[PDB]
């Protein structure tokens, strides 16, 4: 496991036409189940349970974005329609730069991550956990947008 | 807060919801969180599933709202609604009600 | 130093798959910019369109990669900006990164490096020769493509 | 598919007019080039320039085609005339002329 700096982008337009931005760092750490590649996209939450094959015909998502996943105690969902794995690869199935785990409530799926090398997909996937955790998804509750840059070293 | 709901997370709104009602997964922005709603809203309809009851994507042609997997509420413009159906014009034996997009 | 940029083409299917091809090429990663990996829409530039002489231009969507064909210097004898100003101008504008094509104008890579002074916070490339023909290819056929960049 | 066009290129299109024409940037997509016009088209105007000649955003609230920066020829339907600008109401220090679109 390499270390994953994630830089999380606010921006603001002005009148003028430009941009000013500034960076939340966070550090969160790629796993097997993907590249160490660097990704860069639009954030968008996904729900759990909403990345499934099940669906037929999902929502469409711009391609190009980075899924940010807040997963619970395992026991909130039993049975769940796939392993941590499946919704990563469908997230990247569906144009997911790459794909962020908040692995806060369920430090089980590291392990269950990092044993998906036999399929290692084209895109990266991070886990983070505990006050850097906390960060990004405040970032999502509270921004309007934003836009996440992982970086693999 | 997060309302009709059983097991619930403050970033992902509902979790599991109180039996009767439909789990519905809304975009504001950014965020997706589940909501625990007794109608699915404009372009989906309910569904009943021993799993949980499930709110989906209304899948049906020319129609902007329906009841069910194939029952229309109301057709996209320039449709008119008879039998829960849309039609492009109205069907042999029937005739568009005045002033309405509903046939007879 | 090296740019090892991948342009993507991408389509979806009804159930929102996304089908991609993929074309890689080689650039630089000049001083005048920071040295890290970005990703984004591609946007092309007009060398001529990126001047600080507009107060009020029209806004793009953060977070794109330009790409700037420039053309030989004798064509704009006196240039509204630098090279350097170009490029600032293009990540001020919300260019995640900029890609130059110095094909046409190749001392440019100079008058780039005379920024290593007072680096941008993004990529600030360039590429010329087959490599610029290949990006500027995809740039001119297609609606769309996203750009895949990384230092290494 | 090169016209108005002193220089051309393959990827830029047009880098300098035909000194009666005015510069353009065609947004075609992922692309930006250059035309040579004669007529800035709706939603810009031209500014005969010491460089060359260009269209610039006719910004002027409710204005269709700038005279000038800060003068314009024709407002939206419904918009009264007045210093060049465009109005709902003509305002203060002008009896509005309805019959002209103008005030007084």
């Amino acid at each position: 496991k390499e270390t994953a700096f994630v830089e999380v982008v606010l921006f603001e337009s002005s009148p003028s036409g430009d941009y000013t931005t500034h960076t939340t760092g966070l550090t969160g750490r790629f796993s097997r189940a993907g590249a160490m590649l660097s990704a860069e996209g639009e954030i968008v939450q996904m729900h759990p349970l909403g990345l499934c094959n099940n669906n037929d015909e999902e929502d469409l998502y711009e391609y190009g974005w980075v899924g940010v996943v807040k997963l619970e105690q395992p026991e909130l969902d039993p049975k769940p329609c796939l392993t941590v794995l499946g919704k990563a690869k469908r997230a990247v199935q569906r144009g997911a730069t790459a794909v962020i785990f908040d692995v806060s409530e369920n430090p089980e799926a590291i392990d269950q991550l990092n044993q998906g090398s036999e399929d290692p997909l084209k895109r990266p996937v991070v886990y983070v956990k505990g006050a850097d955790a906390i960060k990004l998804m405040n970032i999502v509750n509270k921004q309007k947008v934003a836009r996440a840059r992982i970086q693999h070293l | 807060i997060c309302k009709g709901c059983l097991s619930c997370s403050k970033d992902n709104g509902c979790l599991r919801c109180q039996p009767k009602l439909f789990f519905y997964l809304r975009r504001e922005g950014m965020r997706q969180y589940g909501e625990c709603l007794q109608s699915c809203p404009p372009g989906y309809y309910g569904v009943r599933g021993p799993d949980m009851n499930r709110c989906s994507r209304c899948r049906i042609e020319n129609c902007d709202s329906c009841f069910s997997r194939d029952f229309c509420i109301k057709c996209k413009s320039g449709f008119y609604s008879h039998k829960g159906q849309c039609f492009e014009e109205c069907p042999e034996g029937f005739a568009p009600l005045d002033d309405t997009m509903v046939c007879v």
